[PDB]
């Protein structure tokens, strides 16, 4: 009964597929793309491990077909009857790195606009604002599309703010439900 | 012109989804039985043909289902995207073996979709 | 002049300017038309409203193009006044929202919500909303538009003084269009804070 593989493309740079595997065995990885071009089966050309054993397996940027399905397939080397695989769609395991270089400027004495910026893609990726005051119980989030902006039109001036952004590779290029980390929070 | 095209396809992806966020909230058993056939290759524009064949099926099939639970009226959303269908191809459609469900037939469209929309822009 | 908007759903509004009078939408690419007697406004104004649909059903598309005419009764005929060649999206006028509401007052405070009615969802969230408020100083014209550069169905209003009555109004633009203009104001939400 061999572990499941979770699978991420991270800012479609590389893709890292993991397992735990302690529950000792060297496990190998195998991965195809089906009903497409190149169906030859692929071994894994770089490993990633845990205490000497392997623990998953890492696709460089040349090796990743977001769009095309993808197919991983764990192998107990003693046995070829135990293994197990999954077919992925890569676009909706898409994570891009969180935003970066938050900037806020005003509009009117009153009124405030966020910025941000997004290391690779840009009209793919939609965003999650949050923020609260000094005098909040909570944070005040707000989905935002790709107008990577967002604005507060109504602000205390007496009271200190908090803005962060999280990111994520969904709807236009892909289907991901996972969000990236969260940007360094910026003050006002 | 891409400029325009894009956004075509943006839309038609968007309630393409409509549909498919419309049908799993919801007689999906006997829905999930009607077997459509899905290209064998579909990277260009051109094969949304592919699509267009589809869509009398689509239809009959979401006419299965009332119109209360669906946010969306079905031969309306059929009647419109065989409208972007059609003005996105400008050949011959060649199926695939297996057959697919509803959902796994949206999937693969809206998939579809989300490939060109990325590989422009 | 000859002037229609679109409101995105199931509905084309007209305007012309030059006895009996009418506007016909001919698709370009439906098995339908539409047509609406054109009644008087201003002294030499007509308006009229198209019918696509329900309510909410999505008629048109923005692959869609429209032929948009006026006829006037010439005798035996009817004469074409006007003609347009329209793309509804890129036309754009949305209903002023509704179902305004206060979701939370305080002394100091306010947070209202709003429902955008009968918006495409081909928009998803590209949408800009303004909102304003009216404080017992000043009058509408003179009061400062807050800008929403998001979707966003609320605002909490800030700076705000205790037992003093306030009214607020909003409105709403889709991103896409080059003739896309704001939808008309709401009907104004009236309410006031806590002492
Ligand atoms: C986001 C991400 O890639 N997480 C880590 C990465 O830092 C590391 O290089 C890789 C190999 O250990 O395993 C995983
Ligand atoms: C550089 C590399 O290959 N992987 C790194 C390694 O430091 C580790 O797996 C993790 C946390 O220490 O961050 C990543
Ligand atoms: C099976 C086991 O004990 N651990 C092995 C280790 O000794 C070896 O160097 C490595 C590279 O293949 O794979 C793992
Ligand atoms: C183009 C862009 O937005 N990326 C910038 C990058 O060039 C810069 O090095 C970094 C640190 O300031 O912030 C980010
Ligand atoms: C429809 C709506 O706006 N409801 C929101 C909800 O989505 C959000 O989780 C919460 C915290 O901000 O506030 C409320
Ligand atoms: C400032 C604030 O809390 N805004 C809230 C918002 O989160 C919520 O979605 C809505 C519905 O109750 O009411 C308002």
């Amino acid at each position: 009964p061999l572990p499941e593989v979770q699978c991420f493309v991270f800012n479609v740079e590389y893709m890292n597929c993991t397992w735990q595997s302690s529950s000792p065995t060297n496990l190998t990885l195998h991965y195809w793309y089906k009903n497409s071009d190149n169906d030859k089966v692929q071994k894994c050309s770089h490993y990633l491990f845990s205490e000497e054993i392997t623990s998953g397996c890492q696709l460089q940027k040349k090796e990743i077909h977001l769009y095309q399905t993808f197919v991983v397939q764990l192998q107990d080397p003693r046995e070829p009857r135990r293994q197990a695989t999954q077919m992925l769609k890569l676009q909706n395991l898409v994570i891009p790195w969180a935003p970066e270089n938050l900037t806020l400027h005003k509009l009117s004495e009153s009124q405030l606009e966020l910025n941000w910026n997004n290391r690779f893609l840009n009209h793919c990726l939609e965003h999650l604002v949050q923020y609260r005051t000094d005098w909040d119980h909570s944070w005040t989030e707000q989905s935002v599309d790709y107008r990577h902006k967002f604005s507060l039109p109504s602000v205390d001036g007496q009271k200190r703010y908090t803005f962060r952004v999280r990111s994520r590779f969904n709807p236009l290029c892909g289907s991901a439900q996972h969000w990236s980390e969260w940007s360094h929070p910026i003050h006002w | 012109s891409t400029k325009k095209t894009q956004l075509q396809l943006e839309h038609l992806l968007l309630d393409l989804q409509m549909i498919l966020n419309g049908i799993n909230n919801y007689k999906l058993t006997r829905m999930l039985t009607f077997k459509f056939y899905m290209p064998k290759k579909a990277t260009e524009l051109k094969h949304l043909q592919c699509l267009e064949e589809e869509l009398k099926p689509l239809e009959e099939v979401l006419n299965l289902a009332h119109s209360k639970n669906f946010h969306f009226d079905p031969r309306d959303v059929v009647s419109n995207i065989n409208v972007f269908v059609l003005e996105l191809k400008g050949f011959m459609c060649e199926y695939a073996d297996e057959t697919a469900t509803i959902v796994e037939f949206l999937n693969r469209w809206i998939t579809f979709c989300q490939s060109i929309i990325s590989t422009l822009t | 002049q000859f002037t229609c908007f679109y409101n995105s759903r199931a509905q084309i509004s007209c305007v012309w300017s030059q006895t009996s009078c009418q506007v016909h939408a001919w698709p370009d690419r439906r098995r339908w038309q539409q047509t609406c007697e054109l009644l008087p406004v201003s002294q030499a104004s007509w308006a009229c409203n198209l019918i696509l649909g329900a309510p909410d059903s999505q008629k048109l598309t923005t692959v869609d193009i429209v032929t948009l005419r006026v006829l006037c009764r010439e005798g035996v005929r009817w004469r074409v006044m006007a003609i347009q060649d329209f793309k509804p999206f890129e036309n754009l006028r949305l209903m002023a929202p509704i179902s305004l509401q206060v979701v939370h007052v305080e002394t100091h405070r306010c947070n209202i919500s709003w429902e955008i009615s009968q918006a495409s969802h081909y928009f998803e969230r590209h949408l800009e909303f303004e909102a304003r408020t009216l404080s017992p100083g000043h009058t509408w014209e003179e009061a400062p538009l807050l800008t929403l550069k998001q979707k966003q169905e609320w605002i909490c209003l800030e700076t705000l003084t205790p037992d003093t009555q306030y009214e607020f109004q909003v409105r709403v633009k889709p991103l896409q269009g080059e003739f896309t203009t704001w939808s008309p104001w709401s009907q104004p939400l009236a309410f006031r804070t806590k002492p």
